[PDB]
């Protein structure tokens, strides 16, 4: 109760910092969610290893979106 | 759960929505007990009971 | 090449170049690079010439 | 003779901590991202050609809103004394923009809220007619 | 009398009302008014505040809290701390010799541009409130450094916020 | 020619006149008139006279006076400092200069136009000074009771009125600060109509 | 309605009346019309002599005057400034758009939650009396606060 | 007497550095904005100039959603204008919806200018009074 | 079991290590009661719960 | 609870503070400022005359320096010595770096939990005051040490 | 170049050393995963990553 008070008394930096709007396209269609992740190495067994120097990954795919989300569902 | 209003809303997604020739609307949607309107551009919440 | 504007008087501007040329206009003459000048304002930085340029303060 | 050091606050929290530890990385990549975004590609085209400023326009606004635009420029128009057009159909997504600004003038108010429609709307003045007018975009 | 808005920037008379409800005599009145006039007591007052003071040779410095001192993320002046400012002025009326330095510093976070034109706009609002006391335009300097030499450490929240300063240096000669 | 000195209602006009330096003194009515190109360093008028000179092409130069003289300067001349104390009037139209300290006590009416990068100015009682068209990098302004200030600052501005007092500024500086004590008044004073104006910044937005 | 608010938070009718009775004792103009409102200040009781600059005996009424403002509900708040002759309408203007905006910025720092504030002065282009014998020690000199109330 | 300090006074270390980073953010979202936005100059939008005789400065209120060059005609009978065409309507008609209380005649004409798109446009003569709707390929 | 730190650790042996664009490690290891890292040329011990 | 600690071990901030006043008032200069912390101490106090020989009654002060300073926590310390011109650039800074180099290895000897300890001497290049009227008496002739507090 | 997947470790244990030799050191217990040059005149110390796998 104490911490979610304090979140709804600092109320507007939230939705300032978090402008969901930007970043629809133009058709209002979510844009997807992209993992990256640098100099990995993953070794199989003893004598073997293989190593790649970046990596990228698609999370969720991109779909369409009729409201912009928030922060409300993330962190009450 | 279908709602017929005359404001905007704004949090939980709507599956449709329809506008009157007067602007109010009705929204047909997921059940939720909790919705969140921009009255006149500040925002407010609306408690729904009876779920 | 393009010029700039320095002092601003009614009657006489200064003009200072991209090869650092330095010089005083009345308020009709033959300029170069822009033709002729027919209009000075003093009360904003803004001077046209006979080519439609309009010259402005540097930035 | 005791020693102090200058910086005296309230006592924090620590989710407000975590806020500022998620904040200080998000500002980080929105600053790289407006950085590379600039190299890029160059700008050619400025808003104030399309919507100067006039006379009568210098009252000063201090606004937080926070849904649509249309009640936003209607408002903003009759304080203007002027007259409002609208072109174009509403769609049925509608259309919110959030503005929260302390005092500027009403031209950069108009032109930064051109700036944050972007690609939805377009915005233009004539002070010679005393007329704003909104245009939607045709699309779809 | 007294007018809170810093007497109109003029040299106040403080001590010849406190003598003269002293006398309402003269005498302990007037070693009151010099034992709170002493330098000591002024560091006392200016150390009750949030003011650091470091005598080092013939350098003294001093350091001023940006956040308390100032309105937030803007050159206006935080009107609270005028009993403070007046002190400041008390003990910079010592020594009308040597040059001074100013000096802003911020945080770690931002553009650098956007650090260079805060903390420069900062110095050049202190020497200009500086300057409207009577000091000398060409005794002044100033500089607003962004977060060039962080004298705390910014991976904290703490030392962030002790990070951004005022930082008044001046010599003897 | 190195000294001129008249004296007694007398009326001296020459053109085309060209001298490395030379020391001018005038006294009760020498009225001069002047078409040619001089260098010097000292001009000293008593005053109630007027001159007309076009043309100082000089590095540096020194003018102190306590009449009520008429003089209209052309060229690009380096100044140091000047002092008013009487009813002057004066009026120059270039000055290429690096830093200047103006103080005027009784009664000036002084016109500038040109590029210096610092300024002082000091002003007493009943001075209205045009530094109109005079764009500084830095500028120190003080004003006491019944004093008219017009400034072109550039970047760096600092004001200090007390009483009676107006300062009028003709450019958004990228600094500005100022304090009046009991009626002194800083303004803007532009024109609000201008198709290229600019408005303030978050670093320029300082609320008086 | 247990887990209901039964007022506005912060409200009270008896204090509103009493402070409106308070500065029409004092002198300051409340006009109620409709659900619009009007308040009325002198330009002397407020500012100092043809000067954008703050009495600090004046802090106690702006206070008060924002305590009574951020009572109601509103959207848009309307500040006209109102001043007499002075030198010119050039200055005229510009005294009254800074002292509008010295006064609406130190609103806005108070605690009323406006949506959109705006400020505007005039000069001496609409006086309200005839008699204009003082500069700002006339009537006619003054500020306008205004706004209409909305459910 | 008493100077208040703000109600909403950043007086915690870690919300001035909250509200610093919200400006921060706003600020380069604005100018990602400010590149990425691409408009047109106001001499060549192509849009109908008005050429504001007479007969366009009356007020109607029309509500309508459907085809344009019937409703076209009637308002060129209300002005007392002619109604001139070139080229052929095409499989699909264009559709436009306008709801309006209070209007010009001349705005309602550049309202349907906008709304009609690339593939038809308008033309004024005021001289010979008359109105064409012109189809593209 | 999954960790993730700035850090460095030592003793154990990871099946496999990752990085972020801010140099933070994640490892993927086998179940351990005690870690050894070294945090700033100084080597401390690290507790592991709950297993 | 019980396994693991509460606090740093064999610190008490209270006798930190209170060592550091009977510090200052001994003389030796304490600073802190920030999280770095700088102490001074005069030659004379150290040294005998131009001579990189340490008193025999030093070394109470010397572990009152150790004391207060195993307190804290730390990673890199620095010593630097600075003197007055008596010959040369090379006899002061080969003085001062000597007194640097024994005084950081006794240091190091002694028990203060540190990663790196850098000494140096620089002689009489950059002094404090003007006044050079004394010799290994005048206060130009110091050492420092230097660390910032981490964590 | 770039540190490689595995970290380099260097474990140094002396006392009262100048920094000449102690770059040296450091190069000799580097092994060959790692070089070290230097440039004073343009007051520069450099590390160069092995291109090994």
């Amino acid at each position: 109760k104490i911490i979610d008070e304090q979140l709804n008394k600092q109320a507007r930096n939230l939705d300032a910092i978090y402008d969901f709007n930007s970043l629809v396209l133009e058709h209002n269609i979510l844009p997807p969610v992209l993992l990256e992740g640098r100099n990995t190495l993953n070794l199989a067994d003893a004598q073997s290893i293989r190593i790649s120097d970046r990596t990228y990954k698609v999370a969720k795919q991109a779909h369409f979106i009729t409201t912009p989300p928030t922060w409300r569902q993330y962190l009450w | 759960m279908y709602v017929r209003t005359n404001l905007t809303i704004l949090s939980p997604g709507w599956l449709a929505s329809m506008t009157s020739a007067d602007g109010t609307h009705a929204y047909e949607m997921q059940k939720s007990p909790v919705l969140l309107v921009s009255w006149h551009g500040k925002v407010m919440q609306l408690k729904v009971e009876g779920l | 090449i393009i010029y700039y504007i320095q002092a601003v008087i009614p009657g006489r501007a200064w003009l200072i170049g991209s090869n650092g040329s330095t010089l005083t206009v009345r308020e009709g003459s033959k300029i170069p690079g822009y033709g002729m000048v027919k209009l000075i304002d003093s009360l904003q930085g803004r001077i046209l010439t006979s080519s439609g340029q309009v010259i402005k303060f540097s930035q | 003779m005791k020693f102090k050091k200058p910086p005296i606050n309230n006592p924090s929290d620590d989710a407000t901590i975590k806020l500022a530890e998620a904040a200080v990385s998000v500002s980080d990549s929105m600053l790289e991202m407006a950085k590379v975004e600039k190299v890029i590609t160059p700008p050619s085209k400025d808003n104030t050609l399309t919507i100067p400023n006039a006379y009568n326009l210098q009252a000063r606004a201090s606004v937080d809103w926070s849904g649509p635009i249309e009640e936003l420029t209607a408002r903003i128009a009759k304080a203007a004394h002027f007259r409002f057009r609208v072109l174009g159909k509403s769609p049925s997504v509608p259309v919110l923009i959030s503005i929260s600004t302390k005092d500027e003038s009403l031209a950069e108010i108009l032109r930064d809220i051109d700036y944050q429609a972007g690609k939805k709307a377009s915005i233009h003045v004539y002070p010679n007619s005393q007329v704003v007018e909104l245009r939607y975009a045709k699309i779809y | 009398c007294f007018h809170p808005p810093y007497n109109n920037f003029q040299p106040d008379r403080r001590a010849v009302k406190r003598v003269g409800v002293d006398t309402g005599g003269g005498t302990v009145g007037l070693v009151a008014s010099i034992y709170r006039d002493s330098k000591r007591k002024i560091i006392r007052d200016l150390q009750k505040q949030d003011i650091q003071y470091v005598e080092y040779g013939d350098t003294r410095t001093l350091i001023i809290p940006t956040d308390k001192y100032f309105m937030f993320s803007s050159p206006r002046l935080n009107e609270i701390c005028y009993p403070g400012l007046n002190n400041v002025i008390r003990l910079l009326n010592f020594y009308p010799q040597s040059t001074i330095y100013v000096a802003g510093f911020t945080d770690n976070v931002g553009s650098r541009s956007h650090k260079r034109k805060l903390s420069q706009a900062q110095a050049e609002t202190m020497m200009t409130f500086l300057w409207a006391n009577g000091i000398a335009a060409k005794r002044l300097k100033a500089e607003g450094y962004g977060d060039k030499n962080a004298i705390s450490d910014n991976a904290i929240i703490h030392g962030s916020a002790q990070n951004r300063r005022i930082e008044i240096q001046w010599f003897t000669s | 020619l190195n000294r001129f000195r008249y004296e007694g209602a007398g009326v001296v006009t020459g053109n085309n006149l060209r001298t490395s330096y030379l020391d001018l003194y005038l006294a009760n009515e020498g009225t001069t008139r002047l078409a040619g190109n001089i260098g010097l360093q000292k001009l000293e008028a008593v005053g109630n006279g007027v001159t007309q000179i076009n043309g100082v092409s000089s590095r540096n130069l020194q003018i102190v006076l306590k009449g009520d003289p008429k003089v209209l300067i052309s060229g690009f001349v380096n100044l140091r400092q000047l002092d008013m104390y009487g009813k002057g009037t004066l009026s120059l139209y270039w000055i290429k200069s690096d830093t200047l300290t103006i103080r005027a006590k009784k009664a000036a009416k002084i016109q500038l136009a040109g590029i210096v990068n610092r300024l002082d100015v000091e002003l007493w009682d009943f001075a209205q000074f045009k530094g109109k068209y005079l764009r500084a990098q830095r500028s120190f302004v003080k004003t006491h009771d019944k004093s008219v200030a017009e400034i072109s600052a550039v970047n760096h501005q600092s004001s200090l009125a007390t009483d009676a007092s107006d300062i009028y500024y003709y450019n958004l500086s990228k600094t500005r600060a100022d304090f009046m004590a009991f009626n002194g008044s800083v303004l803007d004073m532009r024109e609000w109509g201008q198709s290229d104006l600019k408005d303030f910044d978050r670093y320029n937005k300082q609320f008086p | 309605v247990p887990k209901l608010p039964c007022r506005v938070d912060g409200a009270c009718d008896a204090t509103i009346i009493k402070m409106m009775t308070d500065l029409n004792k004092k002198g300051i103009k409340v006009a109620s019309v409709g659900q619009n409102y009007l308040i009325s200040i002198p330009a002397s009781a407020l500012f100092a002599d043809q000067s954008p600059r703050l009495n600090w005996a004046s802090y106690s009424l702006l206070n008060e005057i924002a305590a009574f403002l951020k009572q109601f509900r509103k959207i848009a708040i309307t500040v006209t400034s109102y001043s007499s002759k002075y030198v010119s309408v050039k200055r005229e203007r510009a005294l009254t758009l800074a002292r509008s905006r010295v006064v609406s910025e130190y609103l806005w720092s108070q605690g009323v939650d406006s949506r959109i504030i705006f400020t505007q002065g005039l000069g001496s282009d609409k006086p309200i009396t005839s008699y204009t014998l003082g500069g700002d020690r006339s009537p006619n000199a003054r500020v306008e606060i205004t706004f209409r109330r909305a459910v």
